């Protein structure tokens, strides 16, 4: 292959939205499962994929 | 009580560039709100989507956490202190942070003054 391509970053515009589900009093619904670790717990989520929960800073993993 | 709303603000602007207070972006300020060690918030009402002012509002709201409205992040950039000055002094890429969060306290005496006045006449 002549040309090769390169990794563009996603653009996905805004998304710190779809983490926080603001409830209509003050709550939020925290969509995303939370990630137990010790260097980064109790401010970093996980990944809700189609079967798994992954975090992505100290590659923990769930189903 | 010397300073104002917008003039006392700027040494809240000035410690968080020297003893890392600044949680500034999208990211930045909520994630690390939970941590236990974030203080202050200031809200900009610049939107094209009133659920990013609206998520600020409830993260203001689960650890009784403080705020102020100062207008919008196009004013801010000439607030936070993060734009490309030229060679002569001047910003070219005015940019700064909608909602700036300050968690540490690097303690002061005219900062402290003013603005916790304006906290508890708030609260
Ligand atoms: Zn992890």
């Amino acid at each position: 292959t002549p040309k090769k391509n390169k990794h563009k970053r996603k653009k996905v515009k805004l998304a710190v939205l779809k983490y926080y589900k603001v409830d209509e009093n003050g709550k939020i619904s925290r969509l995303r499962r939370e990630c137990p670790s010790d260097e980064c717990g109790a401010g970093v989520f996980m990944a809700s994929h189609f079967d798994r929960h992954y975090c992505g800073k100290c590659c923990l993993t769930y189903c | 009580g010397v300073m104002d709303v917008n003039t006392a603000l700027q040494e809240v602007l000035k410690t968080a560039l020297i003893h890392d207070g600044l949680a500034r972006g999208i990211r930045e300020a909520a994630k690390a709100l939970d941590k236990r060690q974030a203080h202050l918030c200031v809200l900009a009402s610049n939107c094209d989507e009133p659920m990013y002012v609206k998520l600020v509002e409830a993260l203001c709201a689960e650890h009784q956490i403080n705020l102020i409205k100062v207008d919008d992040n196009k004013k801010l950039g000439e607030w936070v202190g993060l734009c490309k000055i030229d060679r002569e002094g001047k910003p070219r890429k005015v940019v700064g942070c909608s909602c700036v969060v300050v968690k540490d306290y690097g303690k002061e005496s005219q900062a402290k003054d003013v603005i916790e006045e304006y906290f508890k006449c708030k609260k």
